RNA sequence: CGGCCCGAGGCGGCGGGGGCGACGGGCGGAACUUAAGCAUAUCAGUACGCCCCGGAGGAGAAACCAACCGGGAUUCCCCG
RNA sequence: CGCGCCGCGGCGAGCCCGAGGGCCCCGCGGCGGAGCGAGCGCGAGACGCCCCGGGCCCGCCGCGCCCCUGCGGGCGUGC
RNA sequence: AAGACCCUUUUGAGCUUGACUCCAGCCCGGGCCUGUGGGGCGGGGCCGCCCCGCUCACCCGGUCGCGCGGGGACCCGCCCGGGCGGGGAGUUCGGCUGGGGCGGCGCG
């Protein structure tokens, strides 16, 4: 489901701590806000540097 | 469960009375035949499926006999000239294993087929016998089948001549990764050429 | 350029200078011979650009 | 530029500074570094002591980022505080609002003791201290601290 | 040294401790196969030595055949059960 | 007398073989040269010989690296 | 192409057209900033237009003395 | 005709051998190839050797397979080990010096 809307998924990686999860969940939560699904704007460069 | 779990367990007892008798009858027979011979069906059906065989039109099996022991150089009168580090004649070892040499011999005999894989069947003091799987790539059952028709594309011609089979991969060192393997991954020649290149940039 | 032909010295004892010669005796392979290579041929690895802060 | 070189001033001189008696030949000493213990021994002992031999333990693979260890002296500590704030901190030598400086954020591990500090309490957090860095810091009213 | 020295190491974050990670069917297949094969000739030699209480000889012989001390100890333990009588 | 097994001769449709001064893959493999001599070493896992593809090829989704408040298939570039 | 020294330009406890991305714009290492010790490791202020010498401080090797958290700390002496 | 005699160069090559370092080849031993039986000697408290039947592996002959043999678990081959080895390979064969060599050693 996440691959479909532009998120890269790496099942080989494992988290090493609890902070690693909170920092990236907040990153996932934010991106889902600024995404629209169908005069539209194409985003340049790396997304959320 | 199924039957092939028992057959695999059995083949891990090659020293037993039963398999010692059956291994004896096979080497006597293979000693009475030619070096390269077509087989009706695989001698080991369970190992054949482990390596990719399928009982369909377009898969074939041949038995190949190769000779045991080391390597002797082709030098007239047994004379190497040159430096003394390069003088040896007998007692050398081939770079490829005997399994890889079996596949290359049968690829040369049958150049209109595609070599897939191979496995061991017998040995004695003078010979080892391997069986080689080959696919005919212009048969319609082969071409229209998504499981195998990767081999119908032309970058798959004479694979064993280019070191791309499993036994050919081992001699190039490619069953390893990590420390001890950093100078071989594209090719031994490719890593040497990359590591010895003079790159003269414009704004040097 | 200058090194596609076959030429070797005749040596002393034949009353001629010691440069390499083509079969027949024609001078070759020296910067002072007609048709020979340059003494130090030009190469594209010359540093063409320069740096400025 | 070829037109300002010393070698073009020798056109017409038969031998381009290499002499008549000696001359310019191919390799009159050998190639490279050869001869260092025999016929260049007078050169190698005058300028290169300790070129020959062995010395010390060997490690078959060094970990470059384990052995890495940056350091900072105490005389450089107050320059990590931005200039807009230093005056005020000196103004009020507070024990109850002293400045905290965490030097790992700036990329240092150990604190050494060359120099001196201003008369002002300050807190320094690091991974290791030298003995006189601690001594000069406690002389000022400061405290050392260890951080993760 | 293979670690970087610092007290309070690991003091900022909370680690994740992953779970560390039989099959009676396989034990059942071996029991049928064992019945119609027996043991290998080197395994029978070990059993005879173990019956005579030459334990160190049995370990030496298994290291020579197997080439790895942990497997040679695992095999001699495996064979004692059939070597007790 | 039929079946299965292991072989033989013929007939039909389809496929293979040879070619290239580069790049690419797999094998066999020097000596000149340097060491101010010369055997180990170096030149060079190069010249050259044999085989095999393609428009690229090879490699590739960890029996990996690490020792961190850790990364995460392959290839290529910068850096030591 | 690599090494040494000299001269000139820009900036200076800093410096820098990597590769790359948008003769212009943005752009990591790196080198310098601390040394010494085979290594465990420990770690520099006291003077001086400049130069030369003296004195003292840091490390490596040795050794009085006192002590707390102890084959660990402090204070000294010597090539 | 850039002395062919003579000398020097850390330039060669042909030949020789009691130079230095080695290689083919050959001889010798154990192992795997490799069956199925019968016996003797010795040791240590099961181990080492050796000997001799059979035929089925493996090997050789006769024959137009026209009415037949001989050997045999030994030989060959392969792996590792030891010996012989100018038949062959590569390389070396100091310096000073009233020219070099013989001799001598102001070569430490
Ligand atoms: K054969
Ligand atoms: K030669
Ligand atoms: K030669
Ligand atoms: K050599
Ligand atoms: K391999
Ligand atoms: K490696
Ligand atoms: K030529
Ligand atoms: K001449
Ligand atoms: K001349
Ligand atoms: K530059
Ligand atoms: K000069
Ligand atoms: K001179
Ligand atoms: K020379
Ligand atoms: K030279
Ligand atoms: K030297
Ligand atoms: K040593
Ligand atoms: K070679
Ligand atoms: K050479
Ligand atoms: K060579
Ligand atoms: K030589
Ligand atoms: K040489
Ligand atoms: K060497
Ligand atoms: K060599
Ligand atoms: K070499
Ligand atoms: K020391
Ligand atoms: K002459
Ligand atoms: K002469
Ligand atoms: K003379
Ligand atoms: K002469
Ligand atoms: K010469
Ligand atoms: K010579
Ligand atoms: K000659
Ligand atoms: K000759
Ligand atoms: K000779
Ligand atoms: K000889
Ligand atoms: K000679
Ligand atoms: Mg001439
Ligand atoms: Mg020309
Ligand atoms: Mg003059
Ligand atoms: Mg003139
Ligand atoms: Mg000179
Ligand atoms: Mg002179
Ligand atoms: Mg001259
Ligand atoms: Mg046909
Ligand atoms: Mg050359
Ligand atoms: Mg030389
Ligand atoms: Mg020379
Ligand atoms: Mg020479
Ligand atoms: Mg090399
Ligand atoms: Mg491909
Ligand atoms: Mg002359
Ligand atoms: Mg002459
Ligand atoms: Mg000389
Ligand atoms: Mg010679
Ligand atoms: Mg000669
Ligand atoms: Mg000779
Ligand atoms: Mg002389």
């Amino acid at each position: 489901k996440a691959r479909q809307i532009g998120i890269a998924v790496d099942p080989r990686r494992k988290n090493k701590s609890e902070e690693s999860v909170a920092r990236n969940v907040a990153r996932l939560k934010e991106y889902l806000s600024k995404v629209t699904i169908f005069q539209a704007i194409q985003h340049q460069g790396v997304v959320m540097p | 469960m199924g039957a092939y779990k028992y057959v695999q367990e059995l083949w891990r007892k090659k020293q037993s009375e039963a398999l010692h008798y059956l291994f004896r009858l096979r080497t006597w027979e293979y000693r009475q035949l030619n070096a390269i011979k077509r087989c009706s069906h695989p001698t080991r059906p369970e190992k054949a499926r482990r390596l990719g065989y399928k009982a369909k039109r377009g898969y074939v099996v041949y038995r190949v006999r190769v000779r045991r022991g080391g390597r002797k150089r082709q030098c007239v009168h047994g004379i190497s000239y040159g430096k003394p580090r390069n003088i040896g004649i007998v007692g050398l070892k081939p770079s490829r294993s005997l399994r890889a040499l079996a596949e290359q011999k049968v690829g040369r005999r049958l150049p209109s087929l595609r070599v897939l894989n191979s496995y061991w069947v017998a040995q004695d003091g003078s010979y080892k016998w391997y069986e080689v799987i080959l696919i005919d790539p212009f048969h319609p059952w082969i071409r229209n089948d998504p499981k195998i028709n990767w081999i119908c594309n032309p970058v798959m011609k004479r694979r064993e001549c280019r070191g791309l089979t499993s036994a050919g991969r081992k001699a190039r060192g490619l069953h390893n990764k990590g420390i001890g393997a950093m100078k071989l991954r594209p090719s031994k020649r490719a890593a040497w050429k990359r590591n010895h290149t003079r790159s003269l940039r414009r704004y040097r | 350029a200058g090194v596609q032909c076959t030429a070797h010295s005749w040596g002393p004892g034949r009353a001629v200078a010691r440069l390499p010669r083509k079969h027949g005796g024609i001078g070759a392979y020296a910067n002072f011979a007609r048709g020979g290579h340059m003494a130090h041929p030009t190469t594209v690895i010359r540093r063409w650009c320069r740096k400025v802060n | 530029p070829t037109r300002i070189r010393k070698s073009r001033k020798r056109r017409g001189h038969r031998q381009m500074g290499y002499g008549r008696v000696g001359g310019h030949r191919k390799h009159p000493s050998g190639r490279g570094k050869a001869g260092g213990l025999q016929h260049k021994r007078t050169s190698f002992d005058k300028y290169h002591p300790g070129y020959f031999g062995k010395l010390g333990m060997r490690n078959y693979h060094v970990r470059r980022n384990i052995e890495y260890n940056p350091t900072i002296n105490i005389d450089k500590i107050w320059s990590l505080i931005p200039e807009e704030q230093r005056d005020g901190f000196l103004q009020r030598k507070s024990t109850t609002e002293a400045p905290v400086v965490d030097v790992t954020r700036f990329g240092f591990f150990k604190v050494l003791g060359r120099g001196s500090l201003p008369q002002c309490p300050i807190i320094i957090k690091a991974r290791y201290f030298s003995s006189d860095a601690e001594k000069k810091l406690r002389e000022v009213g400061g405290v050392p601290l260890l951080v993760p | 040294p293979g670690k970087v020295f610092n007290l309070k190491k690991g003091g900022a974050v909370v680690r994740i401790v992953r779970k560390k990670e039989t099959k009676p069917h396989q034990e059942f297949v071996k029991s049928i196969i064992q019945e119609c094969t027996g043991m290998a000739p080197y395994e029978m030699h070990i059993i005879e030595l173990l019956r005579m209480n030459k334990d160190r000889h049995a370990l030496r012989y298994a290291k020579k055949r197997l080439g790895n001390i942990k497997r040679a100890k695992a095999k001699r333990d495996q064979l004692s059960v059939y070597a007790r009588n």
